[PDB]
């Protein structure tokens, strides 16, 4: 977080970090769906954002639908519509990697969907995203603002922090660790290997 | 009105023996529970019979006007087809009066309310089918794909807001037409009518002005319940979430602080009221509108003896010897200590209170502390008894100090009000408090302990509070020698941290010691051991009674005030004279944790 | 039968059904008050005196066949019953200025109901009963009835009549000649307004559902109920149930969809039967202002002549002293020296004035030191009940701020308002303090002014001024250590400093002896209360009030003679014995504690001269609390073969 | 993601007494007109 400047902006980034904050996990409306009483027919509509398509599209800001093509009152099907869930977390440099006596440096990063819920404040992290400028700094009247659109999250593990180490095991792996075990020496061989 | 959809169920499945056709009603009532509510309530007005006692004097205020307006209905439809009768321009009568004439709506005239009642487990293992509705959930589940279901929740109850009027429809009248508009409030803030929306008053050029009428208007009962996660299902390493809950209707004031429940309700959204520049496309809230709750302790209070409660404590009565059943029938994984849980049966039964003339009152329920050396398992008794009380609260020493037990000052986010937020005493009134670690506590800690203990009722005088707590509670403690172990060499009290006085006021003190015995250990080995490898106590000629028998039994024996006669005082008053002359001479030799006082007649 | 709509009211039907009742009513009994035409006494000693309230009980009705009707319909339709009933009195009272003067009634009984927070919505236009202490109330408010308009091109002004809430201000000009629009302006000061002021209230239901901390409730009084209550005082109040929508924020006209609620107060109840009346001492000045102001809230109660006539008949009685003193706590089985204290502290002494400024006051202060497992705890309880005005504190759960006075921020106005503390509610009252000794040497330095001078002095951001706290301090004190050791002093027995102990008019000693015969009479005393001559309460606190209320000791010199002696004798007592503190030094506390004991047994027997019989019985209290009739006067230890039961 | 609330109406009781100059009087004077005036025994308007 401090060494990306304004020269990367529009590229895929590698982020490294502590998790400092993490918001909570709200819906986002995307398909809504209603009935009319007096013709039995349901209708329809469509919403986006402009953090969802990695280029930019022409605005088309529709409105939500309470009264049909005649005029006929619409009921809201709240089971019939989809969300899609929304979380927001802040990424700052580790703090055995910042200089000593120096305030630190932070980061936006915003996931979806599946990515809602892979971390907890306090955590060593790794990020790819691109890393976005976004609406218009002020030329339509502080600069542009700019965030990182997650794509890929992958914790870390590290001395005295939360995170678990684990590793994968391959069938050679586990052959020798089951062939060790017959040896009736087991505990003497692990005792004396232990520092 | 209470709609079961194991009734759905039997009525589907009566639809199929016989071989008639019939539609899926159960899963559209459950993935969009929403619309079926008015589907229902305007089936059920058209079929409705009726009523079958003439209006007296003693009905409700509501009412009244119920009835007035059906009255006031009737009447234009009869008064306008003489009308149309009369210029002479019986089915397209109809038609034509209907729409010629203004009435009440359906809604203005009802007076019932409707719930839903979830699909139980053991119906839908029956007919074989998969019930999405009465499995719990927890809080970290329940995402977005659950928006619009019927859904029950697993949780523990952690603020409960008062019961203010929440306004659904709105009632005007002008005084230039007499006609009566009504307006429809959805939102959290709404906008007042000023002119007036008659069809008089929308030809004439002269329009009329609103007034509001309190009692016409469509009122309705409103609470707002903020539930969090268990223990057992929050991952390892993260921290308990919450949720809200909404409560309409007749089903307010029925979920207390405190309280593990699970809750019938329809998952629905909300708009968002975060900060606008985290905002990023149509995002929203959730709450859950409750429809039926179930609590997993019932309370004694709510006891009324039905057909099966005598089925089953006139079962439990026939096998006799109920006291020694009933007291080891608690922690029967803890070995020996009899004496102990027959003394722990009867702090969970209690007493009688005695308002004596005057409004004075004696309190009617016991207070029980443990002393003993380490490891015997006293706070596993205190955890045992914490989980058998329907209000019990389990605090330790220093983790519970301050506010946390008496009582704390806060602004109530729903009503905008001062509150006072109850702590662990507040918590458990009409229950049982249980403390661990007793020597450890400040000073101001056990002050509060001494009063709670002699009058029931914590007093508070700081800045901005003056007040009187009603706290009553049943204290069991636990507490260690000064020095870790028993010293025989030092005196009883030398032992304790406690001032005497404080034990005192305990009805009963049990001094657990740890004095080695050959014998006694091999006993106390067996029945550890073999619990660690089956997870049953060891004891094949004894039936354990479970919890919810026992909180029965206990209700129905709280629900009875025996009194005493002269030949009983007789022998009292014999038994304190010789105990008294005898507390005397131990005392004097500093052999005794405590000289016999009236308390001690008291608590016997 | 015309029904009003939305009612089932016909107001012809209700105002000849309430006239037959008013001029004939029905009712152990009597046959001079029990058994006459009741209320045209009341409607004519009303017009006699110069009267405006009626004050109707409700009960009344339950029982009369035809007016059970309206007993049900009062309690639910309250605004249009109460205007029928008025133009029945009106009428009435000229069928006996009384054609220009209006009336009006307070129905003070309404009954059953279970405490605010269990009424639901369709409780809302409803009849019920409040009780509690009052802690709050903002200053009064003008309410607008009638407007005042000029035109601003012609100076015609104008008059409008507020219409339920709602004010129409003219477009155009009311002259044939200038008829112009928009020429009407408001003048606020030539308006007509009218009085409204708002209380808040600490609820006391007497049904608590399980964990109900205490909340408070918003009161509205109009016009004649002003500055008729005072914070400390417990009160009985009838009124209506309301809702009502708020503004969102003060810029927009936008409302709130949940409902905000509030009581409009009828009657005020300021007596009970079972509690002492106020002191009227220290309220002299409110009893001028309500008659200035035609408000006809009672404060004190009445007496008929049989009720006095029995007053003197007990008074006569030759046991007098031990039957008042047997019928204070009539189920604590105590000795009759710690019940005789109580009973002399409830009459007080004689308050005294000075006409060149200096105030003496005549409250008394009593320590119960004692063993624990004592019948203590009852006696402070017992008299919090029966005292107008208190308070109950613990030892380690006040402060020094909780004590005087604080700064809060209102939900309702957002701004900083004061509010009392714990010793200036008990102004004219009993202050219980439990277990004293526990207590901080900071909290405790504030009992000193108020134990001195019955002032507390407050020099705080936005408060510099003198409180008046004329309060009765009960204080009881746990021994150090396990129990009351006779062989130690009592100066080494109790924590707290020696000086500090000779603030107080009386110290009990409260010992514990096992003996065999008081053993068997308190186990049977004990006993007999599990089974299914004294004064009732009513009638105790009747003759304290009236004790209290008109007779005033005064002091002779054959009682002047023997105060001087008895000073002198216990001062030069212990002479040698004061360098060491061994026994509680002897000051001029105790003189003063002699002659308020002096005064207030005078008090009691109703005289109004204290005599030697009156000095001799104080001294031989303030000996016999102490146990001075069982000390060494060298060690200062007690025989317990000496004290008896 | 709530509906459109409703605005609706029904008759209760006699408002002031009617202006004869009232639009109301006037469509009612004028429909009672149409179906009452007649010109020797024919009722010609409703008749057209
Ligand atoms: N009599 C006993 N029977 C069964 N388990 C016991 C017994 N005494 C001690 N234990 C076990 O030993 C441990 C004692 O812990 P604890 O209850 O905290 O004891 P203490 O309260 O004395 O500190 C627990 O695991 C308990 O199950
Ligand atoms: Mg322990
Ligand atoms: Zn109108
Ligand atoms: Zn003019």
């Amino acid at each position: 977080p401090r060494t990306l400047t304004a020269q990367h902006l529009n590229k895929l980034v590698s982020v490294e970090g502590i998790v400092t904050k993490t918001s909570l996990v709200r819906p986002k409306l995307i398909r809504s769906v209603h009935y009319a009483a007096k013709t039995g027919r349901f209708h329809y509509r469509d919403y986006t954002d402009a953090t969802t398509t990695l280029t930019t599209r022409i605005p088309t800001p529709a409105i939500y639908p309470t009264e049909d093509t005649e005029g006929n009152k619409l009921t809201t099907e709240y089971g019939y519509s989809t969300f899609i869930d929304h979380q927001r977390i802040t990424v700052q440099e580790m703090p055995e990697m910042a200089p000593a006596g120096q305030l630190p440096r932070s980061i936006d990063v915003i996931l979806d969907d599946d990515l809602v819920d892979k971390t907890k404040p306090g955590d060593r992290v790794n990020v790819v995203g691109v890393f976005k400028s976004l609406g218009a700094g002020g030329m339509n009247q502080i600069g542009f603002k700019t965030l990182i659109l997650g794509n890929t999250v992958y914790p870390l593990h590290a001395r005295s922090t939360g995170v678990a180490a684990r590793q994968m095991l391959t069938d050679f792996d586990i052959r020798n660790i089951n062939k060790l075990s017959k040896k009736k020496d087991i505990f003497d061989i692990l005792s004396q290997s232990l520092a | 009105v209470i709609i079961d959809l194991d009734d759905i169920l039997q009525y589907q499945n009566e639809k199929f023996l016989q071989g008639t056709q019939a539609d899926d009603l159960v899963s559209a009532i459950q993935q969009n529970a929403n619309h079926f509510t008015e589907l229902f309530c305007r089936a059920i007005d058209n079929n409705m019979p009726l009523p079958t006692k003439e209006i007296d004097y003693k009905d409700d205020v509501l009412d009244v006007i119920l009835n007035q307006r059906r009255l006031r209905n009737e009447r234009m439809l009869s008064d306008r087809t003489n009308e149309i009768r009369s210029e002479n321009l019986n089915d397209a009568l109809r038609e034509v009066v209907e729409d010629e004439t203004e009435l009440f709506p359906p809604n203005l005239t009802r007076r019932y309310f409707l719930y839903f009642k979830p699909l139980s487990q053991n119906c839908a293992r029956r007919y074989r089918k998969k019930a999405i509705s009465s499995k719990p959930l927890s809080v970290r589940q329940i995402k977005g794909d659950f928006l619009g279901q019927l859904i029950t929740v697993r949780g523990i109850i952690t603020r409960v807001s008062d019961v203010k009027p929440a306004v659904e429809v709105i009632a005007y009248t002008c005084d230039q037409c007499g006609y009566e508009v009504f307006q429809e409030v959805n939102s959290r803030t709404f906008t007042p009518l000023s002119e007036c929306t008659s069809e008089e008053c929308s030809q004439n050029q002269t329009k009329g002005q609103l007034f509001m009428s309190t009692r016409a208007s469509k009122f309705s009962a409103f609470q707002e319940c903020k539930i969090q996660e268990l223990s057992q299902q929050v991952p390892v390493g993260h921290i308990p979430r919450s949720l809200n809950i909404h409560v309409n209707g007749t089903l307010v004031r029925s979920l207390s602080p405190g309280d593990i429940v699970d809750v019938t309700g329809i998952f629905l959204p909300a708009p968002y009221t975060g900060f606008k520049a985290l905002k990023a496309g149509l995002l929203t809230e959730t709450y859950l509108e409750a429809q039926f709750v179930r609590q997993h302790k019932k309370k004694f209070a709510s006891f009324s003896l039905t057909s099966d409660v005598e089925e089953r404590v006139m079962e439990l009565i026939t096998s006799g010897d109920v006291y020694n059943r009933l007291a080891k029938s608690i922690a029967p994984e803890i070995y020996g200590n009899l004496d102990v849980k027959k003394a722990l049966l009867l702090l969970l039964v209690g007493g009688v209170d005695k308002r004596v003339g005057d409004g004075m009152k004696i309190r009617g329920d016991i207070n029980v502390c443990l002393m003993g050396d380490p490891g015997v398992a006293k706070s596993q008794l205190l955890k045992a008894i914490c989980k058998i009380s329907p209000r019990g609260v389990y605090t330790t020493g220093k983790g519970s100090s301050g506010v946390g037990l008496t009582a704390a000052v806060m602004k109530d986010p729903v009503t905008d009000e001062m509150i006072l937020e109850g702590g662990a005493l507040v918590l458990a009134d009409n229950g049982i408090c249980c403390i661990d670690e007793f020597d450890k506590m400040d000073e101001s800690d056990r002050t509060a302990i001494h009063e709670v203990m002699e009058q029931q009722t914590i007093s508070i005088s700081k800045a901005g509070i003056n007040t009187t707590l009603n706290a009553r509670t049943s204290i069991l403690a636990a507490a260690n020698p000064l020095y870790g172990r028993y010293n025989p060499r030092l005196s009883p009290l030398d032992n304790i941290n406690l001032p005497a006085a404080l034990l005192s006021r305990f009805d009963i003190l049990f001094l657990m010691l740890d004095i080695p015995s050959r014998d006694d250990d091999e006993k106390l080995a067996e029945h550890v051991t073999y619990v660690h490898m089956h997870n049953k106590q060891p004891d094949l000629d004894f039936t354990p009674v479970e919890p919810s028998k026992m909180r029965e039994y206990i209700a129905y024996a709280k629900t009875k005030r025996p009194v005493m006669s002269e030949a009983v005082n007789d022998y009292v008053v014999q038994a304190y004279i010789r105990l008294r002359q005898d507390s005397k001479r131990e005392m004097d030799s500093k052999f005794s944790f405590g000289q016999a006082t009236p308390r001690t007649l008291l608590g016997i | 039968l015309r029904i009003i709509w939305g009612t089932n009211v016909s107001i012809q039907e209700c105002t000849t059904n309430f006239r037959n009742f008013l001029m004939s009513f029905k009712y152990f009994i009597n046959n001079t008050t029990d058994e006459e035409l009741y209320y045209i006494k009341q409607l004519n000693e009303m017009r006699e005196l110069g009267t405006s309230n009626l004050n109707l009980d409700a009960r009344n009705l339950l029982a009369y066949k035809q007016t059970e009707d309206l007993y049900h319909q009062l309690l639910n339709y309250p605004q249009e019953v109460i205007s029928i009933m008025d133009q029945t009195i009106k009428d009435c009272m000229v069928s006996l200025e009384i054609e220009t003067k209006f009336y009006k009634v307070r129905p003070y009984n309404v009954g059953s109901c279970k405490g605010m927070r269990e009424l639901n919505p369709n409780d809302i236009d409803k009849l019920i009963n409040l009780k509690g202490l009052v802690l709050r109330s903002t200053p009064v408010i003008p309410d607008m009835k009638v407007a005042f308009f000029k035109c601003n091109v012609c100076d015609h002004t104008m008059a409008v009549e507020i219409d339920r809430g709602v004010i129409q201000e003219p477009a155009r000009c009311e002259r044939i000649d200038c008829n112009e629009p928009n020429s009407m302006s408001l003048i606020h000061n030539r308006c007509s307004f009218a009085d409204k002021q708002v209380i808040k209230l600490q609820e006391t239901p007497d049904f608590v559902p399980d964990g109900q901390t205490p909340h408070s409730i918003s009161l509205c009084v109009y016009d004649e109920l002003v500055d008729s209550c005072r914070a400390g005082d417990r009160i009985e109040v009838t009124g209506t149930f309301r809702s009502i929508p708020i503004r969102a924020n003060s810029r927009q006209r936008v409302l709130k969809s949940l409902y905000k609620t509030y009581v409009d107060v009828v009657h005020v109840k300021k007596v009970s039967d079972k509690r002492l009346d106020v002191d009227t001492s220290t309220i002299e000045q409110e009893l001028m202002q309500n008659k200035v102001d035609h408000n006809e809230v009672e404060e004190v109660r009445q007496i008929t002549d049989q009720d006095l006539a029995k007053i003197r008949e007990v008074a006569a009685r030759e046991d007098l002293y031990s039957l008042l003193a047997r019928s204070i706590a009539p189920s604590i089985y105590e000795l009759e020296d710690v019940k005789k204290g109580i009973l002399l502290q409830l009459f007080g002494g004689t308050n005294k004035t000075f006409t060149k400024g200096g105030r003496y006051r005549g409250d008394i202060n009593i320590l119960l030191c004692g063993d624990p497992s004592t019948s203590k705890s009852q006696i402070l309880q017992y008299v919090h009940k029966i005292t107008p005005r208190g308070v109950y504190t613990s030892g380690k759960g006040s402060s020094a701020v909780g004590l005087t006075a604080y700064i809060t921020r209102d939900v309702d106005t957002k701004q900083l308002v004061l509010e009392s503390g714990a010793l200036v509610l008990s102004d004219g009252g009993v202050c219980c303090i439990d277990e004293f000794d526990k207590m901080s040497d900071s909290t405790r330095s504030v009992l000193h002014e108020v134990m001195e001078q019955q002032t507390i002095s407050i020099a705080k951001a936005g408060i510099i001024t003198t409180l008046n706290a004329r309060s009765s301090i009960l204080a009881s004190a746990n021994p150090i250590g396990s129990r009351y050791n006779p062989n130690l002093p009592v100066t080494e027995n109790i924590d707290l400093p020696p000086p500090l102990l000779s603030r107080f008019d009386l110290v009990y000693l409260v010992l514990d002896k096992v003996d065999e015969k008081n053993d068997r009479e308190l186990a049977k005393h004990l006993t007999n209360l599990y089974l299914e001559d004294v004064l009732p309460v009513e009638f105790l606190t009747m003759y304290i009030s009236y004790a209290k209320e008109h007779i005033h000791p005064i002091i002779t010199e054959a009682a002047k003679t023997e105060l001087v002696r008895a000073y002198v004798g216990m001062r030069k007592m212990g002479d040698d014995s004061r360098s060491d503190e061994k026994r509680i030094t002897a000051t001029t506390r105790q003189l003063e504690s002699m002659i308020r004991l002096a005064e207030a047994h005078a008090k009691m027997k109703l005289k109004n001269v204290v005599e030697l019989e009156d000095v001799q019985e104080a001294v031989r209290l303030i000996r016999s609390a102490i146990k001075d009739y069982a000390t060494d006067p060298k060690t200062g230890k007690i025989d317990m073969n000496l004290v008896q039961t | 993601s709530f509906d459109r609330p409703e605005i609706y109406s029904a008759p209760v009781l006699q408002g002031e007494s009617p202006n004869d100059d009232d639009n109301t009087e006037i469509i009612k004077s004028f429909k009672n007109f149409i179906l009452e005036f007649r010109l020797d025994s024919q009722f010609i308007y409703r008749d057209q």
